[PDB]
């Protein structure tokens, strides 16, 4: 059994009002099965595209899940994570401004 | 130059009535294939997907495929029965199996087995074999697999003759979108750990290899501390260089990246 790491991560440089995809990054967990959330100040995001899920030279898994957004000043995102591995699941929020 | 083709295997047996084998394929870095559980067919994820190969050289294969998707999935759940209570379920197999190509028209070949998430066994020549370690259980299963003279010509086929000629073929019908260039766009931020980090993001270059680092004038700052490569959507690729600062020692700074698509023009970044 392996622990997920997650990375949260824009596409583009953020510019408040304009478009742009955030990514998050799911890497290093076994057994394959996972659900992967991402949260718009603390509620789930409808339309979030999952990566076929894939594996390194390693055996870990990986997955990338992405959405498209607007970033503003107030608005927080994270991404929030459900394994076998964890008895918690675990939530990484997006850097821009911490 | 060097490209690595892998198909990437992903079974899980969860009980008697349940079980998903997924697969994806890859050309280096870019995906060509995918195959759901819940799909009797090949999807192409390029233009390119079936290289130089006729319709009829791609159904035979695929028919080949079809045939062992279905077959592997009864086996592995009879090794299971027959295995009571020493390694139940769930059960995760993955198998890797592909070829890397060299300059000029050399190759190599391999077939990487892993349950679990551990490589148990190869399959090496003529034969299948278990790699030193591997659980004892598995001794007797695979010299029964070693007496299917079919299968082992098939796999013996596949490795030695399919996998380079398919991926010549890929190599000449992905050329454009494998010598694609993409450029980087750069930009500044800060995080928290008075101490700063300073980042450097890159994103949105292909192909992968990158040059990124913080710089005092002509001096490289060797605390520079770079991530991971990790993917975008998009088949391009994001990276991220650190600088753990002391406050009011920030002037100064710059984020220079070099990449194949700038040619010779450098993104440097003031902080
Ligand atoms: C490989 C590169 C080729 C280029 C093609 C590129 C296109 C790829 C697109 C999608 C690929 C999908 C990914 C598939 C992965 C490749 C697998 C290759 C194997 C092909 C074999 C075909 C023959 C066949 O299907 N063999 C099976 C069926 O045989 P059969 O008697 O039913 O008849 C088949 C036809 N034949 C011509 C007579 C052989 C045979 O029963 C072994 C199956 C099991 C083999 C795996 C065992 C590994 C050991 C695991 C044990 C450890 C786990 C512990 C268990 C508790
Ligand atoms: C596929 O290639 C392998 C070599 O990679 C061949 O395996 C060799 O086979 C001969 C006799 O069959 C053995 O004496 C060698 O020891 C094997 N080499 C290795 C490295 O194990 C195999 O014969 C080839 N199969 C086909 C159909 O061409
Ligand atoms: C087998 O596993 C699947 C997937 O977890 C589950 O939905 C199903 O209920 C299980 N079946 C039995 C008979 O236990
Ligand atoms: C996967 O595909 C097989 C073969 O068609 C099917 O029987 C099985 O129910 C599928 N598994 C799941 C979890 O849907």
């Amino acid at each position: 059994q392996k622990t997920p790491q997650i990375q949260v991560y824009s596409r583009h440089p953020p510019e408040n009002g304009k478009p742009n995809i955030l990514n998050c990054y799911v890497t290093q967990f076994h057994p394959p099965h996972i659900e992967i959330q991402m949260l718009k100040n603390g509620k789930k995001i409808p339309k979030v595209e999952m990566s076929d899920m894939s594996f390194s030279k390693d055996w870990s898994f990986y997955i990338l899940a992405h959405t498209e957004f607007t970033p503003t000043e107030t608005d927080t995102y994270a991404c929030r994570v459900k394994h076998a591995s964890m008895a918690e699941p675990k939530t990484v929020y997006w850097d821009r401004d911490m | 130059k060097n490209y690595t083709f892998r198909c990437l295997q992903m079974s899980s047996f969860a009980n008697r009535s349940w079980s998903r084998t997924d697969s994806v394929v890859w050309l280096g870095d870019l995906q060509t294939h995918r195959w759901s559980n819940d799909s009797a067919t090949i999807s192409f994820t390029k233009p390119w997907s079936q290289g130089k190969l006729s319709n009829q050289q791609w159904e035979k294969l695929q028919h080949m495929f079809q045939v062992y998707r279905v077959s592997f999935t009864r086996d592995i759940q009879e090794l299971v029965k027959m295995m009571s209570p020493k390694e139940d379920y769930p059960i995760e197999i993955q198998l890797s199996a592909g070829c890397e190509m060299y300059p000029g028209n050399a190759s190599e070949s391999f077939l990487h087995v892993a349950f679990q998430g551990k490589y148990v066994v190869r399959f090496w020549g003529t034969s299948w074999q278990t790699v030193p370690g591997a659980p004892s259980w598995l001794d007797l299963p695979i010299k029964v697999l070693n007496a299917d003279q079919g299968t082992s010509a098939t796999v013996q086929m596949l490795l030695n003759d399919t996998c380079p000629l398919f991926v010549r073929g890929l190599l000449e019908a992905g050329k454009s979108d494998l010598e694609k260039q993409e450029k980087p766009v750069a930009w500044l931020s800060s995080v928290p750990s008075g101490h700063r980090q300073l980042v450097c993001h890159v994103s949105g270059f292909y192909p992968k290899p990158v040059w990124v680092m913080w710089m005092r004038g002509d001096q490289e700052q060797q605390g520079t501390h770079r991530g991971d490569f990790l993917p975008n959507a998009d088949e391009t690729w994001y990276l991220q260089a650190t600088l753990d600062v002391e406050a009011g020692e920030e002037a100064g700074l710059a984020c220079r990246v070099k990449h194949s698509s700038l040619g010779g023009q450098d993104i440097i970044l003031y902080w």
